[PDB]
């Protein structure tokens, strides 16, 4: 890489933490100043610091920038549950002739609070049956950490055939949101008193069910 | 000699830097200001053995030869001492030469930093041109 | 004030070519440095290409000699020609106001660009019917498409009060399903008229579908 930067970072509310940038002689290293960026889930990046220090206007006072020989820091004190995001440094690099990026770093506020999965499922609708299809809808939202487990049942039986799960990503409030598919053929529907989704979050289960009689 | 901002302006226009390789006159004189601070005889030296000269601190390893420099170029066929005269056509006609290299006027790191982006024509105003 | 509108971006196959579009607003493109950046899905920041004040243009290795950079000043719009496009082209391409040392101080909300060899799909579009406290939630399931995006709006955008339009599921076959989903006062539903309006532009799939209560 031409800047470097950890994959990762993570701290509790409250807490001081720092992004490292690792640059070379040809960018940070020939004293080309430091930008940084943040970049908020489904938003393009802002800028967070500019010329190594410099806060741009509506940027909190607790982030601040450093930069000497080959690299340079972003320093977030008072860390927020706002603060997670993907974080980005840039500098110029004269051998490329061009801007250039560091891979990022994904902040992650560990301790923020954490909210409990809505849970909707859905049947096979009679048009997709009749069109000899069956897929039952299991919608998980508004829940953080981002870590889910998703059970689906026929009757008291696990199914794990024909079952596709997103990874879950932040929707607009900062909550992440998950869907799970099961397809099924209208034969495989008809033949159960009901199906489940169960939900698993940290130590809490939601679970939804829909029966076939209707 | 320590060159007035509007003095250097002048200087530079009469040797052809306005809109050279597209650069207005103004990036010109903001590259020499955080450059050499408008001191013609500006030298800076570098860890690597390499010295920075004049006006606009023209590197002696890849530009000027100064005799002093592992592995030099003299990419302009210049002594680096030429680039310390009071008469800035050596320094012109070698940043002209460089300017045209692979990284525009981003080869000034204080250009880049200070100068890019910026209302360069600040530079020139009030200039009696 | 200062707005930036890319648009152009779509979907094209290896070797095809693109052109991208970005409208300026509060400012002046010819006497600024703007540039183009992209960002592959769940990918970094990548620098493609730079058009100075001056007219002086730079790109990044990946895309020299395929991607042009040019600006008309009369409409105000930065333009990116991309050529003989790669598998690996594909991402969110955004438009930059440059500020201070190429600092990139304004953000356009960017324009997708696909590259793929693979068939185009059209979804196919299911109700969610509300089955039967206050509240009901209804949706619409869209089934099995390729490219991405589809765009979900309800009743034609007048609904936009508890709308969810879920990311999609990146199935096996190598297609996608997403749902949208509105939760809507029970009170509702023998009388307002739900549907959703989904928008495949890869397959030009313009399609309405009811969503009624189930009977």
């Amino acid at each position: 890489s031409v800047l470097a930067q950890p994959p990762s970072v993570s701290g509790a509310p409250g807490q001081r933490v720092s992004i490292s940038c690792t640059g070379r002689s040809s960018n940070i290293g020939a004293g080309y100043d430091v930008h940084w960026y943040q970049q908020l889930p489904g938003k393009a990046p802002k800028l967070l610091i500019y010329g190594n220090t410099n806060r741009p206007s509506g940027v909190p006072v607790r982030f601040s920038g450093s930069m000497s020989g080959t690299s340079a820091s972003l320093a977030i004190t008072g860390l927020q549950a706002e603060d997670e995001a993907d974080y980005y440094c840039q500098s110029y690099d004269r051998s490329l002739s061009g801007s250039v990026f560091g891979g990022g770093t994904k902040l992650t506020v560990l301790g923020q609070p954490k909210a409990a999965p809505s849970v909707t499922l859905f049947p096979p609708s009679s048009e997709e049956l009749q069109a000899n299809k069956a897929t039952l809808v299991c919608l998980i939202s508004d829940f953080y950490p981002g870590a889910v487990t998703v059970a689906w049942k026929a009757d008291s039986s696990p199914v794990k055939a024909g079952v596709e799960t997103t990874t879950p990503s932040k929707q607009s409030n900062n909550k992440y949101a998950a869907s799970s598919y099961l397809s099924l053929t209208p034969e495989q529907w008809k033949s159960h008193r009901s199906y489940s989704c169960q939900v698993t979050h940290e130590g809490s289960t939601v679970e939804k069910t829909v029966a076939p009689t209707e | 000699k320590v060159f007035g901002r509007c003095e250097l302006a002048a200087a530079m226009k009469r040797h052809g830097l306005d809109n050279y390789r597209g650069y207005s006159l103004g990036n010109w004189v903001c590259a020499a200001k955080f450059e050499s601070n408008f001191n013609t005889q500006a030298t800076n030296r570098n860890t690597d053995g390499s010295t920075d000269y004049g006006i606009l601190q023209i590197n002696s390893r890849w530009w000027c030869n100064d005799g002093r420099t592992p592995g030099s170029r003299n990419l302009c066929n210049i002594p680096c001492s030429a680039l310390l005269s009071s008469d800035i056509t050596a320094s012109v006609n070698c940043a002209k030469k460089i300017v045209s290299d692979g990284n525009g006027m981003n080869a000034w790191v204080a250009w880049r930093n200070r100068c890019k982006g910026t209302d360069v024509q600040a530079w020139i105003r009030g200039c009696r041109l | 004030q200062v707005q930036l509108v890319e648009s152009g971006g779509g979907l094209v196959q290896p070797g095809g070519s693109l052109r991208l579009s970005c409208a300026a607003s509060g400012f002046t493109v010819s006497s600024n440095y703007m540039s183009w950046v992209r960002q592959a899905p769940g990918k970094g920041l990548e620098w493609v290409s730079v058009i100075y004040s001056g007219g002086s243009t730079y790109y990044a290795d990946s895309v020299k000699g395929r991607f042009t950079i040019s600006r008309d000043n009369s409409k105000n719009t930065l333009y990116l020609q991309m050529n003989s496009l790669r598998a690996e082209d594909t991402a969110v391409y955004y438009c930059a106001r440059e500020g201070r040392g190429d600092s990139f101080v304004y953000w356009g909300k960017g324009t997708l660009v696909t590259v793929s060899s693979a068939s185009t799909k059209g979804p196919s579009v299911f109700p969610l019917a509300p089955s039967s406290g206050g509240t009901a939630a209804l949706g619409c399931l869209v089934k099995d498409y390729f490219p991405e995006p589809v765009t979900v709006s309800w009743n034609s955008g007048a609904l936009t009060s508890g709308v969810h339009t879920f990311p999609a599921v990146l199935q096996s076959s190598g297609l996608y399903s997403l749902s949208s989903v509105v939760t809507v006062p029970s009170s509702s539903l023998g009388t307002q008229t739900y549907i959703c309006n989904v928008n495949h532009k890869p397959s030009n799939t313009k399609v309405d579908k009811r969503v009624e209560p189930k009977s």
